[PDB]
């Protein structure tokens, strides 16, 4: 009948202690009611047997009431027995029953699901910190209110501050006990019903790759259980991106979408080299904010913050746009609506980023926005030509009544090479006339696990640039750690490799790191395996040494991005500014200047992965330079990069929207600059050019450090400096 | 048949109330408000909506409040200003309790819950009060379990963070109510007598003497000053020893851990006028202190008043701590590192002179050291 050393143990310790609590009792009401043999049985106090029970469980507790006591002799010589042993009993008898029935598991049950509500599960790595920021941009009052709970399937019961977190989003969460590996556990969830399953990663971690392999397994254990599901995934490294790709029962079509930090990480750092300061306008549009202007604040500090408020989202255009132009359509969500288009998803659906005046608009066309929230978009959808086009007030309009190229032909390829080609020394490299150009500064140990450096210099190598237009790369670091990377790196041109550290002020002078573009700082040494305070003290400490360099024909002038393992490392950055751990990474003066990137900031697109399916892959192709699934599974077929030259059909694929900065100093625009306004200076551009003015990176000090700030979709009636430079999606 | 009306009032509500239940199990078996009215009373018992924060906060101030009608009651022992108010909140506990039944998932398991029981044992028998002109304590001390929705309360509405203070208010509440309610219990158990001897054997115990004497049990001291006669009381003496021994074995010595973390040198370092000062960091032990105080502080050099700031993360050891209170004008110790920018204003490193970092010599390796 017993099965488990639980219960074995639970029914001994019980009847045993019962046993001899009840034969103890009987020993003195023998001896008590007999008396005693030494006193003729004269002495004999009548006690019944349920006095003696309360009588030795008050003895065997050490409680000793004297309410009732032992007279006899050899009474009283088996109270002192008794005490001496009992107390024994009772000390491990109360204690172990405790933790056998302590270790029934709380959060079990099963979740009951509701006819109209869909749900989600979500899985992995889960504590207060990871569902805190994921609770925070998954319910929020931006996002269109629709009834959907959340499901927490985790091993681990949960915490005292998880708990509470839980209590408090009582209707839509619910938490459950169990792994996503027992299929048991996930009949009990109802993962057949739901919508989609949530893969969160721990970032921080000793190393990523048994972080991955967990994760990997999940999704494999889910597809087993069913194969028609949503499984979105957070990947740490992209190399195990391919075993994901390799999964018969993981498809593309229906928006299995593998979040992979390392391909987004270091592609928004590497659009900044393209565009400084990008990283942040875009990791800003995807974690969910909301204007919260504090009296405390600056000039420059209220406009960076009003641009954190702005997001990506995704809504129908009403049947006014029918029939119309991009360029004029585009004019019309800003100048009336006043929210930016960027793009039009035309009906295998195409996502067009700022198309020409070719691409019309037909009916039902999902519009891509930059906007405050999700009701605010929903002005677009509301719009009609007839009744609408003489109110001033944009609120109410809430009445309804109305050379070598890759196979895809998307990057610049190169035949295999050995690393001692690009190989170059401090002679070598000094000896090349620099400029203009990207620096990876890379910090890593021949034993330190691959970054994927490849998704840094992808996207500058994109077929949008041409030959003599691309930046040349310069990574400094290990001989030992690069000829790992080189076998996916080596396809890539005006590539060069330069050994030893980039702390080495000699290497950086060889490089010309005055005259580069962009000076990425990158650390692939081991993250959290000693302090908080040690992690990034070479990637501060490289940062602080350029800074501190003077050069004779530009010390603090040589810009630069930093990759952050900790938030709070990022106020010893900058030397100038105020500076509170309890402050957030965003708020930070050197994130909103594109100085630093963590991490971090990337939890918010698991979110909109589920929400918006196309605006993950709206970025992809933005960012990386148009990543194809028909590379990824090029790439996990195994044979590296290809191509050849290619047909004009494939090379016709060069006219896609790159990102570009246009200082308003020169040039047709400068006159917007000296006087005018922001919104004077979108309609002008978008209808000679082909130009969507996303924002602005204005100087900080303006009354002198070079240091300049991300304004994401400023007002309308916004004044503009001649000094200021426009973040623009160009047709070039 | 005193004792059976107020009882049965009790088992009528609890007992026909799942036969309501068990008919819908049935015809559904062989088989808009569901979920619109769910999803509305969760968000007013979770206290999310400031509307459902005002029915979380009369929760909690009321079922104080009528625990304290309770004690005001049996201390002492047709229509009084006690026993007529009393009505008003179990009226709004009534209420209180059909939102629940709105609120949760499951409809057969919520009526065999605590605080579905507690409602049944004190409503019925408040309305019988007034119905049958009899004050009867009965099962009114169970009102002391609505303190134990106290730390769900306060989550519901974010005053408790970290997982100290949440662990704390847990561990007091939950005694405090449990210790309230077996009092209560024996407080029925020992004056009300006991059935078996025709309820011939009841001492006149008041409430607050069953608290004395349950603290003085679960402490496992046992004057033997009060005791239990009674049969019943006996038997809950026996379970009460065996349960609450285990109670207050694990609640005095977390409490302690809790209220033990409270660090010691916090503060901040007030700067006098003429005196300018340094502010010593890194490696501070008795051993690094103790040298550097004997050349710093000495008879030789030119005696200037320069006090000495120990900007330290750990707490200081026994001797160190001897150490500093020798030189108590000039030294001062105080918890936080050198990374935190609170920790700077804490000592006033801007307005200080010098900052001396020491290090460990004699280290596993040099590179970590000179790092931080
Ligand atoms: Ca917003
Ligand atoms: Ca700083
Ligand atoms: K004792
Ligand atoms: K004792
Ligand atoms: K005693
Ligand atoms: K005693
Ligand atoms: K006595
Ligand atoms: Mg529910
Ligand atoms: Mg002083």
């Amino acid at each position: 009948v017993l099965k488990t050393s639980t219960l074995i143990r639970l029914v001994q310790l019980v009847v045993s202690f019962v046993s001899l609590w009840l034969t103890a009792a009987g020993f003195l009401h023998l001896l008590e009611n007999s008396g005693d043999p030494f006193f003729d049985f004269g002495n004999a106090q009548h006690l019944t047997y349920w006095e003696c029970l309360y009588f030795l469980m008050v003895t065997m507790s050490t409680v000793g009431f004297g309410d009732i006591f032992a007279t006899t002799v050899l009474g009283r010589t088996f109270v002192v027995i008794f005490i001496m042993i009992f107390i024994g009993l009772f000390a491990s008898f109360i204690p172990e029953i405790a933790e056998i029935l302590g270790k029934r598991q709380k959060y079990g049950g099963s979740y009951k699901k509701e006819r109209g509500k869909r749900h989600v599960v979500v899985c992995g790595y889960i504590t207060f910190d990871s569902v805190s920021n994921f609770l925070k941009d998954f319910l929020h009052k931006d996002r269109e209110d629709v009834d959907v709970e959340i499901v927490f399937l985790h091993k681990g019961l949960p915490g005292l501050e998880l708990e509470g977190l839980l209590k408090r989003h009582f209707t839509q969460v619910e938490y459950f006990w169990g792994s996503v590996m027992d299929a048991n556990d996930l009949e009990r969830v109802k993962i057949q019903e739901a919508d989609a399953c949530l893969v969160l990663a721990n970032k921080y971690c000793q190393d990523p790759d048994q972080e991955d392999a967990a994760n990997i397994m999940r999704v494999i254990s889910i597809k087993n259980y069913h194969s028609d599901i949503k499984v979105i995934v957070q990947l740490l490294q992209y190399h195990n991106k391919a075993y994901l790709l390799n999964i018969p029962s993981w498809d593309w079509k229906r928006g299995d979408d593998a979040v992979c930090v390392a391909e987004l990480k270091l592609g928004f750092i590497a659009q900044s080299c393209l565009a400084p300061g990008f990283s942040t306008l875009m990791a800003n549009l995807f974690t969910m904010r909301s204007y919260k202007p504090t009296p405390e604040m600056s000039q420059w500090q209220t406009d960076y913050m009003r641009g954190t408020g702005m997001e990506m989202y995704t809504e129908y255009l009403s049947s006014a746009f029918n029939a119309l132009t991009f360029p004029e359509a585009a004019e019309l969500c800003f100048s009336k609506l006043k929210l930016l288009l960027l793009a039009i998803e035309v009906r295998e659906s195409t996502l067009a980023i700022n198309p020409g005046p070719k691409v019309k608009i037909e009916n039902a066309t999902q519009g891509f926005f930059i906007a405050e929230s999700a009701e605010e978009v929903k002005r677009a959808f509301y719009y009609c030509k007839n009744c609408h086009a003489n109110v001033s007030d944009v609120r109410q309009i809430k009445k309804c009544k109305c050379r070598k190229f890759d196979s895809t032909g998307m990057f610049h390829w190169c035949p295999d090479r050995p690393l001692n080609d690009c190989l170059q020394d401090r002679s070598q490299a000094s000896a090349s006339g620099l400029r203009n150009h990207v620096v990876v500064c890379l910090f890593a140990d021949a034993a330190s696990p691959l970054i994927g450096l490849r998704n840094l210099v992808m996207p500058l190598r994109a077929s949008n640039f041409h030959y003599h237009e691309l930046k040349p790369t310069i990574i400094v670091g290990n001989l030992d750690y690069l000829h790992r990377e080189w076998k996916t790196l080596q396809n890539f041109p005006k590539l060069s490799i330069l050994p030893g550290s980039p702390l080495n002020r000699a290497n950086l002078r060889a490089v010309n790191i005055n005259l580069c573009d962009m000076c990425v700082i990158v650390s692939a040494k081991d993250r959290n395996m000693e302090d908080p305070n040690l992690v990034d003290k070479e990637a501060i400490l490289c940062s602080l040494n350029i800074k501190a360099m003077t050069f004779d024909d530009a010390g603090a002038n040589v810009p630069l991005i930093t990759e952050l393992a900790n938030d709070s490392n990022v106020q010893f950055l900058d030397q100038d500014d105020d500076d509170d751990p309890d402050t957030e990474l965003y708020m930070t003066q050197p994130f909103a200047c594109g100085t630093a990137f963590a991490v971090s900031v990337l939890d918010s697109l698991m979110s909109t992965s589920y929400f918006n399916d196309n605006a993950l892959t709206l970025i992809r192709t933005l960012i990386t330079g148009g990543a194809t699934p028909e590379l990824e599974q090029i790439l996990a077929e195994g044979a590296g990069m290809r191509g050849g030259y290619c047909s004009p059909a494939v090379l016709a694929n060069r006219d896609r929207c790159r990102v570009a900065q246009i200082s308003l100093f020169d040039g047709p625009l400068a006159q917007f600059g000296q006087g005018g306004h922001y919104g004077e200076l979108f309609v002008y551009a978008l209808r000679h050019f082909g130009i969507l003015c996303i924002g602005l990176y204005r100087f900080r000090d303006t009354n002198p450090s070079s240091k300049r700030y991300v304004i994401t979709n400023p007002p309308e009636d916004f004044p503009l400096l001649p000094t200021d430079q426009v973040y623009v999606l160009t047709y070039k | 048949r005193q004792w059976y009306s107020f009882l049965a009032s009790s088992l009528v509500t609890f007992g026909s109330g799942l036969v309501v239940i068990i008919i819908y199990r049935i015809v559904l078996w062989l088989c808009g408000w569901m979920t619109e009215a769910k999803d509305w009373a969760g968000e007013l018992i979770s206290g999310q909506t400031t509307t459902g924060r005002i029915l979380v906060g009369l929760v909690f101030l009321l079922s104080i409040a009528s625990l304290i009608i309770y004690f005001i009651d049996a201390s002492t022992n047709s229509s009084s200003t006690t026993q007529q108010v009393d009505l008003a909140f179990n009226v709004f506990f009534m209420i209180y309790f059909f939102i629940r039944f709105v609120a949760a998932n499951d409809k057969l398991w919520f009526w065999v819950e605590l605080f579905s029981f507690v409602d049944y044992f004190t409503i019925p028998p408040s309305f019988v009060a007034i119905y049958l002109d009899r004050n009867w304590l009965g099962l009114r001390f169970l009102r002391a379990l609505r303190l134990m929705s106290i730390p769900d309360i306060l989550t519901y509405l974010n005053v408790l963070k970290t997982s100290t203070l949440i662990r704390l208010v847990q561990l007091v509440v939950s005694f405090v109510s449990l210790w309230l309610t077996a009092a209560g219990f024996l407080h029925l158990l020992e004056n009300s007598g006991d059935p078996f001897f025709d309820f011939g054997n009841a001492q006149h115990l008041t409430y607050w003497e069953c608290l004395y004497f349950l603290m003085v049990t679960m402490s496992t001291v046992g004057f033997g000053d009060i005791f239990a006669t009674t049969v019943l009381g006996r038997t809950f003496v026996v379970i009460f020893i065996m349960i609450f021994i285990g109670l207050f074995a694990s609640f005095i010595p977390e409490i302690a851990e809790i209220l033990g973390k409270r660090q010691k040198y916090g503060g901040s370092y007030k700067k006098e006028r003429g005196k300018r000062h340094v502010v010593v960091c890194g490696y501070i032990t008795f051993d690094s202190v103790s040298n550097f105080l004997k050349d710093f502080l000495h008879k030789d050099r030119e005696d200037v008043d320069v006090e000495i700031v120990f900007l330290h993360k750990g707490l200081p050891g026994l001797e160190l701590e001897g150490l500093l209170k020798r030189h108590f004008t000039q030294v001062e110790y105080f918890w936080g590192s050198v990374m935190d920018a609170n920790d700077l204003e804490r000592v006033k490193i801007q307005e200080a002179d010098a900052c001396l970092v020491l290090a460990n010599k004699y280290c596993q390796d040099p590179d970590q050291e000179d790092a931080a």
